[PDB]
């Protein structure tokens, strides 16, 4: 979490159009419109209450540290997969991990199943959980 | 009966099987016998059925207040002493030295009694490491010892 | 000893020397060819011991069970086989067989005296031999019939009792030949010292007679005995033969006029017409062809190794020395040749209506001369019988052509009767008898395709001897019941055998019926088939077949069930001779005839006694059994028909019946330790005791241990099953071993999956958080 902060501010400048110090409820509808699919009214409104008080940056880095609490190391994650790859292939036969989720531990529910594999780096029946974890949260690019 | 600490060996293992077939608070009947083994036991096939149990995963899900009373049974049933096994195997040893030919082992383990699985036997060997001499025979006595012992000596 | 000229009656030399044996590799296995075969186990895969045929070095497979256990080259060609470590259904063959191919022909093997037919007159009977077996006991001199008598001699003299000497086997097994040699032996030893016999040659010579009258060449062999015999030799205080007396039984009377095929009517007929006594033909009006007389020219007319000529010449001399006279001797043949012509009295289906008619007269007339009486009264009363009810009758074509086939028959029988009678007279010396020895020779049970009254007899008569041997065999145990001291006075066996004997002869039995159902001409075979089933149907235990024919009721006998057919039984039970003839002949000129027809309603009434006699006489004679066996149907010596011998064995002494079973305490270890897997007798001692063994099903002995009924079998199951349950616990144990091994990972992965499954389940929620998208949206 350090260098990320430096990149955070960058994410703070773009949002803060008028540089009104903060992210006015309007500063959001800003870049988003000038950039994407502007969220619904309430979507915006109830998007601020997520933070205790008027968001400067500290409150910006705040609401962002919560949704990143239980982040098991990329290693523990990639090492959690290979725990099934009893052959050191850094890979899993798709139909495997597939059934290994939808029917194991907690019934990966249908929906959550799809939304995942949608981008699944699968190829040739294989499944590089390595590159997938590297993508699930981590190295790669921004 | 059983001891709280003993059941702690059942509680810990149960929530571990119900987990693999989905945490719903119920374990697959067929998977039941394979569970009871996780407690220093070796109940017979027929027996494991005498207390519920199934084959294809999808017959009955057992909960707990019912899973336990089942262990209560497959606990007053017969275990094979070093003797029994020895006396049995002997009923296949003609020479005397106490050696059993190769094929035969993989044969008796399948043919007679209750064949279990080509793989299995091939695993029980590849595992507890039993090597055939340079003729074609293994001293069963020395084998049956390894099985009785357990994978973790 | 040495080696005089013992070359056959002795298991000569050192073939016992050079060369290779294991209680396992070597053993006996089934074989469609030569019975069983020697092999070398080359691999064991559970219930299918794989072996290899040592002969052609082949490699077949045989189930553990079916395998047989081979004896070591020690007991090779043993004598009293009882000594073999192995005396099973296969071990017996290897020995006896190797012996037959050596011309050994003798093995006492246990308590018997087995002897296979050689089919080649052996030299092992010379006086040198006879003498070599004088007084000798039985455990030093090589095994042979002889000694079987020398022992049956001192086991007599010294025992002040009586000795019987039965000879079992099948037909042609060679009994009515060894019975001869046993007679000859007793002759050549204990002696008493133009015209007559030497009272040896008086007995020994009395053979070709009853043989050339009772023995006929039948498909089986060539000198088959068609009549029972029980010669008894008496002994005086000086332990010397003082008396003889023969005893015949059921004779094949239907043979007199019929020979299905490849058979010859009773010998004499074939020799009377051989022209052996040219100066006699014109005394029987016989001209020799015996291919010319319908009555004996049916079957084959000349067996291959029998020279009727000498067979007759000798048969001639026999009578002389036997104590006969010109008359007697001649008279005999006369009534003998008579029958020959008696079957040459052609007849005519006369009335174009259906009546009585003479065809020629020239022949028949000749018969009237031989027998005596006038052809007139004869051919006359032969066609117009006169036998009232205290009137005259009329016979048809059959009632006459089928009439002679009664006269002539009934004659031979009567003749034979007087024949033996005559003989037993010339050799009954009213001397001083003290104890008699005795041999009995009569083919045993027989189960033809179509069983008739005659069969009922032969079988019945044979099933009475069984209760004898079977009884004198129970004693032999109630003696090794003591050696092992257990006294099984908890057995009521032996009566089940009295289910046929009793029934078959009791005052209400079949013989009692067919013997009374004649006291009235109402001989309706239908009124018989009923009356029988009106008294013995569904009460007791006796009532499809291939190539088998017609039958009315069976009889759970011993060697099997004989489907009897009472069809035309009554008339067969006696002589349907036109009394017109009888009385007529009963006044003839020839003494033989008259006496044969001079003046107990017959033949159940002759056998229900003759047998009672024999039996109630044997049960007073210490027995000496001898079993004969036929090597081959080809009757050519040197060969052994595997399946053949084997069979003949499972009827005699291969033991047994429904007695207990005994098993050495040593062996008991291996096939029964496993039933209580938790030395000797001591070992088992507890097992059963702890097994709560119904304590009435056993009696522990000193040699070994005894069980009651097929229980060892009852146990065997407790094994085959239990033993398997062990394998189960093991395999089940193997399963309980694997799981453990994986339980580490089965629990280790638990956390592994819980990692991903929860990491992603928390990753998506993030990719669906307004802010984040916003952040990623801005990733400049
Ligand atoms: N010991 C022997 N030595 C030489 N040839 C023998 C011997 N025993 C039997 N044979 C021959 O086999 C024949 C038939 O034997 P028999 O003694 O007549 O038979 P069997 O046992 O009396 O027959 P059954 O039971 O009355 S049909 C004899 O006539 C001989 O040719
Ligand atoms: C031999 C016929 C033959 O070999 N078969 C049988 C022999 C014995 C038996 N037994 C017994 O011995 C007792 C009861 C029984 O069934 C049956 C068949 C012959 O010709 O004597
Ligand atoms: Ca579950
Ligand atoms: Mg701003
Ligand atoms: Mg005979």
């Amino acid at each position: 979490p350090q260098k990320q902060i430096q990149e955070m501010k960058e994410a703070f400048s773009m949002i803060d159009v008028d540089r009104d110090g903060f992210v006015s409820k309007e500063d959001i509808k800003a870049i988003s419109e000038q950039l994407g699919r502007a969220p619904d009214d309430k979507e915006l409104t109830a998007m601020l209450k997520e933070a205790p008080g008027p968001l400067n940056f500290t409150m910006f880095l705040s609401i962002f540290s919560d949704k990143l609490s239980g982040t098991d190391s990329e290693e523990t994650i990639r090492n959690a997969f290979a725990m099934f790859d009893e052959q050191e292939t850094k890979k899993l036969n798709i139909e495997y991990i597939k059934d290994l989720l939808e029917n194991m531990g907690d019934n990966f529910n249908k929906d959550e199943m799809r939304m995942t594999f949608k981008e699944a780096p699968v190829e040739g029946g294989k499944f590089d959980y390595v590159k997938f974890t590297a993508m699930i949260k981590g190295s790669g690019e921004e | 009966k059983l001891s709280q600490d003993e059941i702690d060996d059942l509680k810990d293992v149960f929530e571990l099987f119900d987990f693999w077939d989905g945490r719903d608070g119920a374990v697959d009947a067929f998977k039941l016998g394979d569970v009871c083994r996780c407690l220093g036991i070796n109940p017979r096939n027929e027996d494991v059925f005498a207390v519920g149990g199934t084959h294809k995963m999808g017959e009955k899900s057992l909960p707990f207040e019912e899973f336990l009373p089942a262990y209560e049974g497959l606990m007053d049933c017969e275990q094979g002493t070093f003797a029994d096994y020895m006396e049995a195997f002997k009923t296949f040893d003609r020479e005397g030295q106490g050696f059993i030919s190769g094929a035969e082992l993989r044969h008796v383990l399948t043919a007679l009694g209750e064949r279990l699985s080509d793989e299995d036997v091939d695993e029980i060997i590849k595992l507890t490491d039993l090597q055939e001499d340079l003729e074609g025979n293994v001293k069963y006595e020395d084998f049956v010892k390894k099985v009785m012992a357990g994978p973790y000596p | 000893f040495s080696d005089p000229d013992f070359q056959y009656l002795a298991v000569d030399r050192k073939k016992l020397m050079k060369e290779a044996f294991d209680g396992k590799k070597n053993c006996w296995v089934p074989d469609e060819k030569e019975g069983f075969a020697s092999a070398e186990i080359q691999s064991s895969k559970g219930d299918e011991i794989t072996v290899k045929i040592v002969a052609d070095s082949s490699t077949r497979t045989v189930k553990k069970d079916d395998i047989q256990s081979m004896n070591p080259p020690k007991f090779e060609k043993l004598e009293d086989m009882a000594n073999m470590t192995y005396l099973n259904e296969a071990s017996v063959l290897y020995n006896l067989r190797s012996r037959y191919t050596s011309g050994l022909i003798y093995t006492y093997s246990g308590l018997f005296c087995i002897a296979v037919n050689p089919y080649r007159r052996l030299p092992i009977y010379t006086d040198s031999v006879i003498a070599k077996y004088r007084g000798k006991r039985k455990t030093e001199i090589p095994p042979h019939l002889f000694s079987v008598a020398d022992n049956a001699y001192q086991n007599m003299v010294t025992d002040r009792e009586n000795q019987s000497c039965l000879i079992t086997g099948e037909s042609g097994a060679g009994k009515t030949e060894n019975t001869k040699k046993v007679i000859m032996y007793l002759a050549k030893v204990a002696c008493a010292v133009k015209k007559e016999g030497s009272l040896e040659d008086q007995i020994i010579q009395a053979n070709p007679v009853l043989e050339a009258y009772g023995n006929a060449k039948t498909t089986r062999n060539n000198n088959s005995s068609r009549f029972g015999k029980f010669i008894r030799i008496h002994f005086g205080p000086t332990g010397k033969i003082a008396g003889a007396d023969i005893e015949t039984y059921l004779l094949e009377k239907s043979r007199v006029t019929y020979q299905q095929s490849a058979e010859r009517n009773y010998h004499i007929f074939y020799q009377i017409c051989s022209n052996a006594i040219p100066e006699l033909n014109d005394v029987m009006l016989v001209t020799p062809d015996s291919g010319l007389y319908s009555f004996i020219n049916q079957g084959c007319l000349t067996v291959d190794n029998i020279d009727d000529v000498e067979e007759f010449k000798l048969c001639d001399e026999a009578f002389d020395i036997l104590g006969f006279t010109k008359e007697e001797k001649q008279s005999m043949f006369k009534c003998t040749a008579s029958i020959l012509h008696m079957g040459e009295m052609k007849f005519k289906q006369r009335p174009r209506e259906e009546q009585a008619e003479s065809d020629g007269t020239a022949e028949a007339e000749k018969v009237a001369f031989l027998c005596g009486i006038n052809a007139g009264d004869l051919l006359k009363a032969l066609l117009k019988p006169k036998v009232k009810v205290g009137v005259t009758k009329g016979q048809n074509m059959n009632q006459v052509v089928n009439s002679v086939g009664a006269l002539a028959k009934s004659l031979y029988d009567r003749m034979f009767n007087w024949l033996v009678r005559r003989v037993n007279k010339t050799l009954d010396t009213k001397a001083k008898r003290n104890y008699y020895i005795g041999v009995l020779d009569i083919a045993g049970f027989e189960i033809f395709d179509f069983n008739s009254f005659e069969q009922l007899c032969i079988n019945y008569t044979n099933e009475r001897l069984q209760q004898f041997f079977n009884h004198h065999m129970f004693i032999l145990e109630q003696e090794e019941y003591k050696k092992e001291g257990i006294a099984w006075e908890f057995i009521d066996f032996g009566m089940d055998l009295q289910m046929c004997i009793d029934l078959i002869e009791k005052p209400m039995g079949i013989l009692s019926i067919l013997e009374e159902e004649c006291m009235f001409p109402k001989a309706d075979d239908k009124s018989f088939q009923d009356k029988l089933y009106q008294n013995h149907m569904g009460k007791n235990r006796m009532f499809t077949r291939p190539n088998q024919g017609p039958a009315h009721f069976e009889l759970h006998h011993y060697a099997g069930n004989v489907p009897y057919s009472i069809t035309g039984w009554l008339e067969k039970n006696k002589d349907p001779i036109n009394e017109n003839v009888v009385a007529l002949l009963g006044a003839s000129k020839e003494p033989l005839v008259a006496e044969l027809f001079k003046a107990f309603q017959t033949i159940s009434a002759v056998h229900r006694e003759s047998l009672n006699k024999l039996m109630k006489n044997l049960y007073s004679t210490h027995p000496h059994f001898v079993r004969c066996i036929i090597p081959n149907e080809l009757k050519q010596p040197g060969l052994v028909d595997a399946e053949l011998v084997l069979h003949q064995l499972q009827c005699n002494g291969v033991l047994r019946k429904g007695f207990p079973s005994r098993l050495i305490y040593s062996e008991f270890k291996q096939r029964y330790s496993i039933l209580a897997p938790n030395d000797g007798k001591t070992v088992s001692e507890k097992i059963l005791a702890g097994l709560q063994m119904d304590p009435a099903e056993y009696r522990l002995g000193t040699t070994k241990v005894f069980f009651k009924a097929g229980v060892l079998g009852n146990l065997e199951e407790m094994r085959d099953e239990r033993l398997s349950k062990i394998i189960s616990m093991f395999q089940a144990h193997i399963r309980g071993y694997l799981i453990r091994k994986a339980y580490k990972k089965l629990q280790d992965q638990r956390i592994g999956l819980s990692v991903i499954q929860r990491n992603i389940r928390k990753w998506l929620v993030l990719r669906n958080w307004q802010w984040w998208k916003l952040y990623s949206k801005v990733k400049p």
